[PDB]
């Protein structure tokens, strides 16, 4: 199911999505938190 | 709920 | 180019941008037809502007150049980034002047502490978005292969190898990728990624040119 973590760019939590650029070398930062708020 | 954003996600690519 | 300095106007005559109705990445120029840049860049169309210092501003004295081949790795990886490098053939030869020119191709790996140039129209800022009209330039070494894969457990593989400040601050940053590291006078890195931009313990990670070398040679000539 959906998958959330902090984008320290943006200051927010945002989506994983299938496909991105480099999508292997993400650093999921916070994703217990903007899973739990998201 | 403003932190939850609608955008896509940057990534680590430059 | 986050914590840099504007370069001094056409001191990089080698660096390109790389423009489908807007700047999104950076290149090289190695031969009068060929461009090195990162294989994420990758699109379909690209045009090559040449002799920019200003990429907002037409002086009069750029070149613009379709791209006639665009060419990334055979083992380039969306997903990993591994071998994140291509190359562009111009639909013309760019014009070799004193703005416009030609960076060698390295003739020994990657060093550790070796003072680098890196350069780049991407964003100047960590957070949000500043993206420049004049080029950026930034005095960065190389750092050991225990620091960046430190920095990015399981995630460097040996095209891949660090550049920058752990103590964060200072950093390529989006729209950078398919730029140029430079050291000691030759192309050593393509800019590819990070997390984020200019954080602590977050250097830039870089394609290591040097493994390409006959790979470049050989694509260029099965392609004259
Ligand atoms: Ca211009």
């Amino acid at each position: 199911m959906p998958r959330w973590y902090f984008d320290l760019s943006k200051g927010k939590c945002v989506r994983f999505i299938y496909g991105g650029c480099g999508g292997n070398r993400n650093n999921f930062e916070s994703e217990d938190y903007c899973m739990a708020v998201c | 709920k403003a932190v939850c954003s609608q955008e896509a996600m940057t990534g680590p690519c430059r | 180019i986050v914590g840099g300095y504007t370069c001094e106007e056409n001191s990089l005559p080698y660096q390109v941008s790389l423009n489908s109705g807007s700047h999104f990445c950076g290149g090289s120029l190695i031969s009068e037809q060929w461009v090195v840049s990162a294989a994420h860049c990758y699109k379909t169309r690209i045009q090559v502007r040449l002799g920019e210092h200003n990429i907002k501003v037409l002086e009069g004295n750029e070149q613009f150049i379709n791209a006639a081949k665009i060419i990334r790795h055979p083992k380039y990886n969306r997903d990993t980034l591994d071998n994140d490098i291509m190359l562009i053939k111009l639909s013309s030869p760019a014009v070799i002047n004193a703005r416009v020119s030609t960076i060698s191709l390295p003739t020994a790996p990657p060093a550790a502490g070796t003072e680098c140039l890196i350069s780049g129209w991407g964003n100047t800022l960590s957070f949000g978005a500043d993206y420049p009209d004049e080029l950026k330039c930034l005095d960065a070494p190389v750092l050991t292969q225990a620091e960046c894969k430190a920095s990015y457990p399981g995630k460097i593989t040996n095209s891949m190898f660090c550049v920058g400040f752990l103590e964060g601050g200072k950093d390529s940053c989006q729209r950078d990728a398919g730029g140029p590291v430079v050291c000691n006078g030759q192309l050593q890195g393509v800019v590819s990624w990070g997390h984020g931009c200019a954080w602590k313990n977050r250097p830039g990670v870089y394609t290591k040119v040097y493994n390409y070398v006959d790979w470049i040679k050989d694509t260029i000539a099965a392609n004259s």
